[PDB]
Protein backbone atom coordinates (compact mmCIF):
# COMPACT_ATOMS: atom_id res chain seq x y z
CA UNK A 1 0.00 0.00 0.00
CA UNK A 2 1.06 3.61 -0.95
CA UNK A 3 -1.52 5.25 1.04
CA UNK A 4 -0.66 7.98 3.29
CA UNK A 5 -3.28 7.61 5.40
CA UNK A 6 -2.33 4.45 6.96
CA UNK A 7 1.48 4.98 6.49
CA UNK A 8 1.22 8.15 8.59
CA UNK A 9 0.40 5.81 11.43
CA UNK A 10 3.26 3.60 10.95
CA UNK A 11 6.05 6.69 11.11
CA UNK A 12 4.65 8.25 13.93
CA UNK A 13 4.35 4.81 16.35
CA UNK A 14 8.15 3.48 15.15
CA UNK A 15 10.03 5.98 17.71
CA UNK A 16 9.27 10.20 18.16
CA UNK A 17 6.14 12.08 16.77
CA UNK A 18 6.56 12.81 13.17
CA UNK A 19 3.78 13.52 10.87
CA UNK A 20 4.89 17.30 9.97
CA UNK A 21 8.01 18.45 8.86
CA UNK A 22 8.74 15.82 5.76
CA UNK A 23 11.73 13.99 4.37
CA UNK A 24 11.37 16.96 0.92
CA UNK A 25 9.84 19.58 2.16
CA UNK A 26 9.45 21.42 -0.10
CA UNK A 27 6.17 21.70 -1.32
CA UNK A 28 4.35 24.83 0.19
CA UNK A 29 6.23 28.54 0.79
CA UNK A 30 9.26 27.74 -1.80
CA UNK A 31 9.03 31.19 -3.66
CA UNK A 32 10.40 30.63 -7.32
CA UNK A 33 12.06 33.81 -9.07
CA UNK A 34 12.62 35.57 -6.19
CA UNK A 35 10.62 38.23 -5.93
CA UNK A 36 9.82 41.43 -7.79
CA UNK A 37 12.91 43.90 -8.74
CA UNK A 38 14.62 45.47 -5.11
CA UNK A 39 15.73 48.68 -4.30
CA UNK A 40 19.30 48.47 -2.51
CA UNK A 41 19.50 50.98 -0.18
CA UNK A 42 22.49 53.22 0.38
CA UNK A 43 24.96 53.21 3.47
CA UNK A 44 26.17 56.95 5.56
CA UNK A 45 27.60 57.82 2.46
CA UNK A 46 26.19 59.06 -0.90
CA UNK A 47 23.62 61.70 0.41
CA UNK A 48 25.95 64.76 -0.44
CA UNK A 49 27.78 67.22 1.57
CA UNK A 50 30.30 66.56 4.90
CA UNK A 51 30.83 63.38 2.91
CA UNK A 52 34.90 64.02 3.29
CA UNK A 53 37.95 61.36 3.48
CA UNK A 54 39.17 63.50 5.71
CA UNK A 55 36.02 62.25 8.55
CA UNK A 56 36.27 59.26 6.55
CA UNK B 1 30.92 111.11 13.17
CA UNK B 2 28.20 110.25 10.25
CA UNK B 3 28.56 110.52 6.83
CA UNK B 4 28.09 114.25 4.98
CA UNK B 5 25.37 114.39 2.31
CA UNK B 6 27.02 114.21 -1.05
CA UNK B 7 29.76 116.81 0.29
CA UNK B 8 29.85 120.35 -1.85
CA UNK B 9 34.13 119.99 -1.75
CA UNK B 10 33.95 117.04 -4.19
CA UNK B 11 37.33 115.35 -6.10
CA UNK B 12 34.96 114.69 -8.70
CA UNK B 13 33.51 117.64 -11.04
CA UNK B 14 33.84 117.15 -14.72
CA UNK B 15 30.05 116.00 -15.79
CA UNK B 16 28.75 119.47 -17.50
CA UNK B 17 31.09 120.94 -19.43
CA UNK B 18 34.96 119.77 -19.80
CA UNK B 19 36.76 119.67 -23.31
CA UNK B 20 40.67 120.72 -23.15
CA UNK B 21 41.01 124.25 -22.42
CA UNK B 22 37.71 123.94 -19.64
CA UNK B 23 40.40 121.93 -17.28
CA UNK B 24 42.19 124.94 -16.58
CA UNK B 25 39.05 126.99 -15.79
CA UNK B 26 37.56 124.09 -13.10
CA UNK B 27 40.80 123.32 -11.20
CA UNK B 28 43.11 121.00 -12.98
CA UNK B 29 46.92 121.08 -13.22
CA UNK B 30 46.85 124.02 -10.99
CA UNK B 31 49.97 123.03 -8.69
CA UNK B 32 51.30 120.77 -11.24
CA UNK B 33 55.03 122.23 -11.26
CA UNK B 34 55.04 122.08 -7.84
CA UNK B 35 54.46 118.59 -7.48
CA UNK B 36 56.73 117.68 -10.31
CA UNK B 37 59.49 119.72 -8.31
CA UNK B 38 59.23 118.19 -5.17
CA UNK B 39 60.91 114.59 -4.38
CA UNK B 40 59.11 110.81 -4.45
CA UNK B 41 59.50 111.53 0.06
CA UNK B 42 57.38 114.10 -0.63
CA UNK B 43 54.73 112.92 -2.59
CA UNK B 44 54.62 109.18 -1.31
CA UNK B 45 54.70 109.83 2.18
CA UNK B 46 51.27 112.51 1.56
CA UNK B 47 49.71 109.45 0.13
CA UNK B 48 50.81 107.07 3.30
CA UNK B 49 49.72 110.21 5.50
CA UNK B 50 46.12 110.37 4.32
CA UNK B 51 45.60 106.74 4.19
CA UNK B 52 43.56 106.48 0.93
CA UNK B 53 42.00 102.76 0.45
CA UNK B 54 41.92 100.83 -2.66
CA UNK B 55 39.37 102.26 -5.30
CA UNK B 56 39.75 99.36 -6.88
CA UNK B 57 37.14 95.78 -6.46
CA UNK B 58 40.44 94.38 -4.52
CA UNK B 59 40.19 95.71 -0.72
CA UNK B 60 43.47 96.19 -0.27
CA UNK B 61 45.10 99.89 1.11
CA UNK B 62 47.09 101.81 -1.57
CA UNK B 63 49.28 103.33 1.18
CA UNK B 64 51.51 100.11 1.13
CA UNK B 65 51.17 99.03 -2.13
CA UNK B 66 52.70 102.34 -3.69
CA UNK B 67 55.94 101.83 -1.73
CA UNK B 68 56.99 98.20 -3.10
CA UNK B 69 57.27 100.08 -6.40
CA UNK B 70 59.74 102.60 -5.36
CA UNK B 71 62.46 101.52 -6.81
CA UNK B 72 66.02 102.11 -5.09
CA UNK B 73 68.14 100.61 -8.02
CA UNK B 74 66.87 98.41 -10.71
CA UNK B 75 68.52 97.19 -14.16
CA UNK B 76 64.95 97.27 -16.19
CA UNK B 77 63.21 100.97 -16.30
CA UNK B 78 59.97 100.68 -14.36
CA UNK B 79 56.42 101.38 -15.66
CA UNK B 80 53.31 102.50 -14.31
CA UNK B 81 50.18 100.46 -15.72
CA UNK B 82 46.74 101.75 -14.96
CA UNK B 83 43.47 99.44 -15.61
CA UNK B 84 40.42 102.05 -16.53
CA UNK B 85 38.85 99.06 -18.13
CA UNK B 86 35.20 98.48 -16.47
CA UNK B 87 34.91 95.71 -13.70
CA UNK B 88 31.74 93.85 -12.16
CA UNK B 89 28.84 94.60 -13.81
CA UNK B 90 26.76 97.52 -11.86
CA UNK B 91 29.79 99.39 -11.55
CA UNK B 92 29.85 102.21 -14.15
CA UNK B 93 33.04 104.47 -12.88
CA UNK B 94 34.77 103.40 -16.39
CA UNK B 95 32.29 105.45 -18.27
CA UNK B 96 31.74 108.46 -15.63
CA UNK B 97 35.30 109.34 -14.67
CA UNK B 98 37.09 109.09 -18.41
CA UNK B 99 33.93 110.01 -20.83
CA UNK B 100 33.21 113.44 -19.39
CA UNK B 101 36.58 114.50 -17.33
CA UNK B 102 39.97 112.86 -19.11
CA UNK B 103 42.43 115.25 -17.47
CA UNK B 104 41.57 113.91 -14.06
CA UNK B 105 43.20 110.46 -14.53
CA UNK B 106 45.85 112.14 -17.08
CA UNK B 107 46.99 114.51 -14.12
CA UNK B 108 47.46 111.11 -11.93
CA UNK B 109 50.09 109.86 -14.16
CA UNK B 110 52.00 112.92 -14.02
CA UNK B 111 51.56 112.69 -10.02
CA UNK B 112 52.44 109.15 -10.05
CA UNK B 113 54.91 109.63 -12.18
CA UNK B 114 58.05 110.83 -10.60
CA UNK B 115 57.05 109.23 -7.31
CA UNK B 116 57.21 105.69 -8.13
CA UNK B 117 60.28 106.42 -10.82
CA UNK B 118 58.01 105.25 -14.10
CA UNK B 119 59.65 105.83 -17.43
CA UNK B 120 56.77 105.36 -19.64
CA UNK B 121 52.58 105.03 -18.50
CA UNK B 122 49.99 103.10 -19.90
CA UNK B 123 46.36 103.89 -19.83
CA UNK B 124 44.86 100.35 -20.68
CA UNK B 125 40.95 100.86 -21.74
CA UNK B 126 38.22 97.93 -22.68
CA UNK B 127 37.20 97.33 -25.92
CA UNK B 128 33.61 97.92 -25.55
CA UNK B 129 34.25 101.90 -24.69
CA UNK B 130 35.07 103.30 -28.29
CA UNK B 131 33.40 106.33 -27.97
CA UNK B 132 35.44 106.76 -24.29
CA UNK B 133 38.79 105.79 -26.21
CA UNK B 134 38.57 108.52 -29.17
CA UNK B 135 37.67 111.21 -25.73
CA UNK B 136 41.20 109.70 -23.91
CA UNK B 137 43.40 109.85 -26.57
CA UNK B 138 42.29 113.41 -27.92
CA UNK B 139 43.21 114.37 -24.21
CA UNK B 140 45.95 113.50 -24.78
CA UNK B 141 47.27 114.47 -27.96
CA UNK B 142 46.26 117.93 -26.42
CA UNK B 143 48.58 117.29 -23.40
CA UNK B 144 51.31 116.26 -25.58
CA UNK B 145 50.94 118.85 -27.99
CA UNK B 146 51.05 121.86 -25.16
CA UNK B 147 54.29 120.39 -23.59
CA UNK B 148 53.70 118.97 -19.84
CA UNK B 149 54.43 115.70 -20.73
CA UNK B 150 57.25 113.95 -22.14
CA UNK B 151 60.66 115.50 -22.55
CA UNK B 152 60.54 118.41 -20.12
CA UNK B 153 57.04 117.20 -18.01
CA UNK B 154 56.38 120.57 -15.52
CA UNK B 155 60.55 121.71 -15.33
CA UNK B 156 61.92 118.26 -14.55
CA UNK B 157 64.03 115.58 -14.69
CA UNK B 158 61.60 112.79 -15.21
CA UNK B 159 59.95 112.42 -18.79
CA UNK B 160 57.28 110.39 -19.35
CA UNK B 161 54.36 109.82 -21.56
CA UNK B 162 50.93 108.13 -21.18
CA UNK B 163 49.71 105.71 -24.20
CA UNK B 164 46.53 104.63 -24.79
CA UNK B 165 46.13 100.67 -24.87
CA UNK B 166 42.60 99.08 -26.07
CA UNK B 167 41.85 95.89 -24.92
CA UNK B 168 39.26 93.49 -26.86
CA UNK B 169 36.06 92.76 -24.72
CA UNK B 170 37.91 90.67 -21.66
CA UNK B 171 36.82 90.55 -18.24
CA UNK B 172 39.84 89.11 -17.94
CA UNK B 173 41.94 92.55 -17.14
CA UNK B 174 41.13 92.74 -13.93
CA UNK B 175 43.88 91.09 -11.52
CA UNK B 176 47.05 92.97 -11.31
CA UNK B 177 48.63 90.08 -13.34
CA UNK B 178 45.85 89.33 -15.89
CA UNK B 179 45.89 93.00 -17.29
CA UNK B 180 50.10 93.12 -17.18
CA UNK B 181 49.75 89.74 -19.56
CA UNK B 182 47.13 91.35 -21.59
CA UNK B 183 49.60 94.28 -22.72
CA UNK B 184 52.56 92.10 -22.97
CA UNK B 185 50.99 90.03 -26.31
CA UNK B 186 49.81 86.86 -24.89
CA UNK B 187 46.67 85.12 -23.90
CA UNK B 188 44.62 87.21 -21.15
CA UNK B 189 45.58 84.81 -18.51
CA UNK B 190 46.56 86.04 -15.43
CA UNK B 191 50.03 84.62 -14.25
CA UNK B 192 50.64 83.46 -10.29
CA UNK B 193 50.57 86.34 -7.51
CA UNK B 194 52.41 84.29 -4.71
CA UNK B 195 56.06 84.14 -6.32
CA UNK B 196 56.23 87.18 -8.56
CA UNK B 197 54.02 90.02 -7.25
CA UNK B 198 52.96 93.16 -9.54
CA UNK B 199 56.84 94.84 -8.26
CA UNK B 200 58.28 91.77 -9.70
CA UNK B 201 57.41 91.14 -13.23
CA UNK B 202 54.59 92.78 -15.54
CA UNK B 203 56.01 93.39 -19.23
CA UNK B 204 59.48 92.30 -18.55
CA UNK B 205 59.75 95.15 -16.00
CA UNK B 206 59.44 96.22 -12.11
CA UNK B 207 55.58 97.81 -12.48
CA UNK B 208 52.46 98.95 -9.87
CA UNK B 209 48.46 98.19 -11.37
CA UNK B 210 45.71 100.88 -10.36
CA UNK B 211 42.31 101.54 -10.46
CA UNK B 212 41.36 104.60 -12.94
CA UNK B 213 38.98 105.56 -9.77
CA UNK B 214 42.56 105.23 -7.47
CA UNK B 215 44.72 106.95 -10.08
CA UNK B 216 42.48 109.77 -10.33
CA UNK B 217 42.67 110.43 -5.66
CA UNK B 218 46.21 111.22 -6.36
CA UNK B 219 45.91 114.68 -8.09
CA UNK B 220 43.64 115.36 -5.23
CA UNK B 221 45.05 114.35 -2.38
CA UNK B 222 48.75 116.54 -4.24
CA UNK B 223 47.10 119.59 -5.55
CA UNK B 224 44.34 120.11 -2.35
CA UNK B 225 44.71 119.41 1.32
CA UNK B 226 45.61 115.86 2.21
CA UNK B 227 43.44 116.29 5.69
CA UNK B 228 40.11 117.43 3.49
CA UNK B 229 40.11 113.50 1.98
CA UNK B 230 41.42 111.83 5.48
CA UNK B 231 38.85 113.64 7.17
CA UNK B 232 35.34 112.40 5.36
CA UNK B 233 34.07 109.24 6.13
CA UNK B 234 35.49 106.86 9.04
CA UNK B 235 38.34 105.92 10.28
CA UNK B 236 39.97 103.31 8.58
CA UNK B 237 37.95 103.22 5.26
CA UNK B 238 38.90 106.82 3.86
CA UNK B 239 38.43 108.65 0.43
CA UNK B 240 35.40 109.89 -1.55
CA UNK B 241 34.54 106.59 -3.60
CA UNK B 242 31.93 106.86 -6.42
CA UNK B 243 29.33 104.47 -5.56
CA UNK B 244 26.68 104.02 -8.66
CA UNK B 245 22.88 102.80 -7.65
CA UNK B 246 21.44 100.58 -10.37
CA UNK B 247 19.13 97.72 -10.54
CA UNK B 248 15.13 98.11 -9.76
CA UNK B 249 14.73 101.47 -9.47
CA UNK B 250 12.99 104.49 -10.34
CA UNK B 251 16.03 106.60 -10.95
CA UNK B 252 19.03 105.28 -11.68
CA UNK B 253 22.13 107.34 -11.88
CA UNK B 254 26.18 107.40 -10.17
CA UNK B 255 27.16 109.64 -7.34
CA UNK B 256 30.00 110.39 -5.89
CA UNK B 257 28.88 110.25 -2.02
CA UNK B 258 31.31 110.03 0.97
CA UNK B 259 32.88 107.05 2.64
CA UNK B 260 30.78 104.66 5.53
CA UNK B 261 27.39 105.98 4.37
CA UNK B 262 23.96 104.29 5.83
CA UNK B 263 22.05 102.40 3.20
CA UNK B 264 19.01 103.17 3.73
CA UNK B 265 20.18 106.67 3.28
CA UNK B 266 22.10 106.25 0.08
CA UNK B 267 18.86 105.03 -1.70
CA UNK B 268 16.85 107.69 -1.16
CA UNK B 269 19.32 110.74 -1.71
CA UNK B 270 19.30 108.64 -5.47
CA UNK B 271 15.74 107.73 -5.85
CA UNK B 272 14.79 104.43 -5.30
CA UNK B 273 12.13 101.84 -7.05
CA UNK B 274 9.19 100.80 -4.42
CA UNK B 275 10.58 102.13 -1.33
CA UNK B 276 14.38 102.72 0.39
CA UNK B 277 13.84 99.36 2.59
CA UNK B 278 9.77 98.27 3.20
CA UNK B 279 7.76 97.69 0.67
CA UNK B 280 10.31 95.94 -2.58
CA UNK B 281 12.17 92.70 -0.88
CA UNK B 282 15.75 93.96 -0.21
CA UNK B 283 18.24 91.60 -1.47
CA UNK B 284 20.54 95.10 -2.42
CA UNK B 285 24.34 93.98 -3.77
CA UNK B 286 26.49 96.09 -1.48
CA UNK B 287 29.27 95.12 -4.40
CA UNK B 288 29.42 94.94 -8.30
CA UNK B 289 28.54 91.71 -9.14
CA UNK B 290 31.66 89.86 -6.79
CA UNK B 291 29.69 90.26 -3.30
CA UNK B 292 27.39 88.64 -1.48
CA UNK B 293 23.25 89.49 -1.39
CA UNK B 294 22.52 91.49 1.59
CA UNK B 295 19.01 90.72 3.52
CA UNK B 296 15.88 92.84 4.13
CA UNK B 297 16.98 92.41 8.45
CA UNK B 298 20.46 93.78 8.13
CA UNK B 299 20.19 96.85 4.96
CA UNK B 300 19.69 100.12 7.08
CA UNK B 301 21.94 99.24 9.76
CA UNK B 302 24.53 98.62 7.87
CA UNK B 303 27.07 101.32 6.22
CA UNK B 304 28.80 101.13 3.14
CA UNK B 305 32.01 101.21 3.72
CA UNK B 306 35.25 99.40 2.51
CA UNK B 307 36.08 97.30 6.58
CA UNK B 308 32.57 97.83 7.96
CA UNK B 309 30.78 96.13 5.21
CA UNK B 310 33.54 92.97 5.33
CA UNK B 311 32.24 92.59 9.07
CA UNK B 312 28.70 92.04 8.65
CA UNK B 313 29.41 89.60 6.60
CA UNK B 314 29.33 90.81 2.77
CA UNK B 315 32.61 92.44 1.42
CA UNK B 316 31.92 95.13 -0.71
CA UNK B 317 35.06 96.16 -3.12
CA UNK B 318 33.66 96.85 -6.48
CA UNK B 319 31.65 99.83 -4.64
CA UNK B 320 28.05 99.81 -6.02
CA UNK B 321 24.96 99.31 -5.94
CA UNK B 322 22.27 96.36 -6.93
CA UNK B 323 18.94 96.71 -5.83
CA UNK B 324 15.99 94.00 -6.39
CA UNK B 325 12.64 94.57 -6.52
CA UNK B 326 9.77 91.76 -4.78
CA UNK B 327 8.80 90.96 -8.41
CA UNK B 328 11.23 90.21 -9.87
CA UNK B 329 13.00 86.75 -9.14
CA UNK B 330 16.15 86.21 -6.61
CA UNK B 331 17.51 82.86 -7.92
CA UNK B 332 16.89 83.77 -11.65
CA UNK B 333 18.95 86.75 -11.40
CA UNK B 334 21.97 85.40 -9.87
CA UNK B 335 21.83 82.41 -11.98
CA UNK B 336 22.42 85.10 -15.15
CA UNK B 337 25.67 86.23 -12.78
CA UNK B 338 27.01 82.98 -12.94
CA UNK B 339 26.90 82.71 -16.02
CA UNK B 340 28.46 85.64 -16.27
CA UNK B 341 31.28 84.48 -14.75
CA UNK B 342 30.98 80.97 -16.82
CA UNK B 343 31.64 83.48 -19.93
CA UNK B 344 33.87 85.53 -18.55
CA UNK B 345 36.26 82.75 -16.64
CA UNK B 346 40.26 82.11 -18.69
CA UNK B 347 40.38 78.96 -18.09
CA UNK B 348 43.56 78.09 -15.77
CA UNK B 349 42.42 76.44 -12.73
CA UNK B 350 40.76 73.62 -12.73
CA UNK B 351 38.06 74.63 -9.71
CA UNK B 352 36.99 77.30 -11.78
CA UNK B 353 37.38 75.98 -15.62
CA UNK B 354 35.75 73.33 -14.46
CA UNK B 355 34.32 74.29 -10.90
CA UNK B 356 31.94 77.69 -11.95
CA UNK B 357 30.91 76.20 -14.92
CA UNK B 358 29.76 73.07 -13.03
CA UNK B 359 28.09 75.28 -10.68
CA UNK B 360 26.03 77.02 -13.38
CA UNK B 361 24.67 73.63 -14.65
CA UNK B 362 23.67 72.91 -10.74
CA UNK B 363 22.49 76.81 -10.62
CA UNK B 364 20.27 76.21 -14.40
CA UNK B 365 18.31 73.27 -12.20
CA UNK B 366 17.79 75.72 -9.20
CA UNK B 367 15.45 77.81 -11.22
CA UNK B 368 13.13 75.30 -12.68
CA UNK B 369 13.37 73.77 -9.13
CA UNK B 370 14.41 69.94 -10.34
CA UNK B 371 16.98 69.42 -7.43
CA UNK B 372 16.83 67.49 -4.35
CA UNK B 373 16.75 69.63 -0.77
CA UNK B 374 20.14 67.65 -0.24
CA UNK B 375 21.98 69.76 -3.19
CA UNK B 376 21.43 73.31 -1.30
CA UNK B 377 23.47 72.23 1.91
CA UNK B 378 26.02 70.46 -0.66
CA UNK B 379 26.42 73.26 -2.97
CA UNK B 380 27.86 75.55 -0.01
CA UNK B 381 30.54 73.16 0.38
CA UNK B 382 31.88 73.51 -3.33
CA UNK B 383 31.80 77.55 -3.32
CA UNK B 384 34.51 76.83 0.03
CA UNK B 385 36.51 74.51 -2.48
CA UNK B 386 36.62 77.34 -4.89
CA UNK B 387 37.28 80.27 -2.78
CA UNK B 388 40.47 79.10 -1.31
CA UNK B 389 42.40 77.43 -4.42
CA UNK B 390 42.66 80.08 -7.29
CA UNK B 391 45.89 82.17 -9.10
CA UNK B 392 43.54 85.35 -9.62
CA UNK B 393 40.31 86.51 -7.54
CA UNK B 394 37.95 85.59 -9.95
CA UNK B 395 37.25 82.60 -7.99
CA UNK B 396 36.61 84.61 -5.08
CA UNK B 397 34.17 86.34 -6.95
CA UNK B 398 31.90 83.26 -8.41
CA UNK B 399 31.85 81.97 -4.61
CA UNK B 400 30.69 84.70 -2.62
CA UNK B 401 27.37 85.43 -4.38
CA UNK B 402 26.30 81.86 -4.37
CA UNK B 403 26.92 81.77 -0.63
CA UNK B 404 24.63 84.71 -0.23
CA UNK B 405 22.39 82.35 -1.78
CA UNK B 406 22.17 80.53 1.22
CA UNK B 407 22.90 82.74 4.00
CA UNK B 408 19.59 84.33 4.74
CA UNK B 409 17.77 82.78 1.77
CA UNK B 410 16.79 78.78 2.02
CA UNK B 411 13.12 79.26 2.44
CA UNK B 412 13.10 80.60 -1.19
CA UNK B 413 14.83 77.84 -2.41
CA UNK B 414 13.00 75.24 -0.80
CA UNK B 415 9.44 76.29 -1.79
CA UNK B 416 10.75 76.84 -5.18
CA UNK B 417 11.79 73.13 -4.95
CA UNK B 418 9.34 71.59 -3.22
CA UNK B 419 6.44 73.06 -5.61
CA UNK B 420 8.52 71.76 -8.95
CA UNK B 421 8.49 68.33 -7.44
CA UNK B 422 5.11 67.96 -6.97
CA UNK B 423 4.27 69.68 -9.84
CA UNK B 424 5.95 67.48 -12.37
CA UNK B 425 5.91 64.42 -10.19
C1 LIG C 1 36.40 90.22 -10.05
C2 LIG C 1 37.35 91.39 -9.96
C3 LIG C 1 37.37 92.32 -11.00
C4 LIG C 1 38.24 93.42 -10.96
N1 LIG C 1 38.23 94.29 -12.00
C5 LIG C 1 39.04 95.37 -12.01
C6 LIG C 1 39.05 96.34 -13.14
O1 LIG C 1 38.29 96.19 -14.13
N2 LIG C 1 39.88 97.39 -13.09
C7 LIG C 1 40.72 97.59 -12.05
O2 LIG C 1 41.46 98.59 -12.06
N3 LIG C 1 40.77 96.75 -10.98
C8 LIG C 1 39.99 95.65 -10.89
N4 LIG C 1 40.03 94.75 -9.78
C9 LIG C 1 40.96 95.02 -8.65
C10 LIG C 1 42.31 94.33 -8.89
O3 LIG C 1 42.64 93.50 -7.77
C11 LIG C 1 43.45 95.30 -9.27
O4 LIG C 1 44.42 94.58 -10.03
C12 LIG C 1 44.19 96.06 -8.14
O5 LIG C 1 44.09 95.42 -6.86
C13 LIG C 1 43.70 97.50 -8.04
O6 LIG C 1 44.49 98.19 -7.07
P1 LIG C 1 44.01 99.59 -6.41
O7 LIG C 1 42.68 99.27 -5.76
O8 LIG C 1 45.12 99.90 -5.43
O9 LIG C 1 43.93 100.54 -7.57
C14 LIG C 1 39.16 93.62 -9.79
C15 LIG C 1 39.12 92.69 -8.74
C16 LIG C 1 38.26 91.59 -8.78
C17 LIG C 1 38.29 90.63 -7.61
S1 LIG D 1 40.41 81.76 -11.00
FE1 LIG D 1 39.44 81.33 -13.04
S2 LIG D 1 39.69 83.29 -14.22
FE2 LIG D 1 41.14 83.40 -12.43
S3 LIG D 1 43.12 82.59 -13.24
FE3 LIG D 1 42.02 80.81 -12.32
S4 LIG D 1 40.87 79.87 -14.06
FE4 LIG D 1 41.49 81.97 -14.74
Amino acid sequence: ASATRFIQWLRNWASGRDLQAKLQLRYQEISKRTQPPPKLPVGPSHKLSNNYYCTR
Amino acid sequence: SLKDEDRIFTNLYGRHDWRLKGAQSRGDWYKTKEILLKGPDWILGEVKTSGLRGRGGAGFPTGLKWSFMNKPSDGRPKYLVVNADEGEPGTCKDREIIRHDPHKLVEGCLVGGRAMGARAAYIYIRGEFYNEASNLQVAIREAYEAGLIGKNACGSGYDFDVFVVRGAGAYICGEETALIESIEGKQGKPRLKPPFPADVGVFGCPTTVANVETVAVSPTICRRGGAWFASFGRERNSGTKLFNISGHVNNPCTVEEEMSVPLKELIEKHAGGVTGGWDNLLAVIPGGSSTPLIPKSVCETVLMDFDALIQAQTGLGTAAVIVMDRSTDIVKAIARLIEFYKHESCGQCTPCREGVDWMNKVMARFVRGDARPAEIDSLWEISKQIEGHTICALGDGAAWPVQGLIRHFRPELEERMQQFAQQHQ
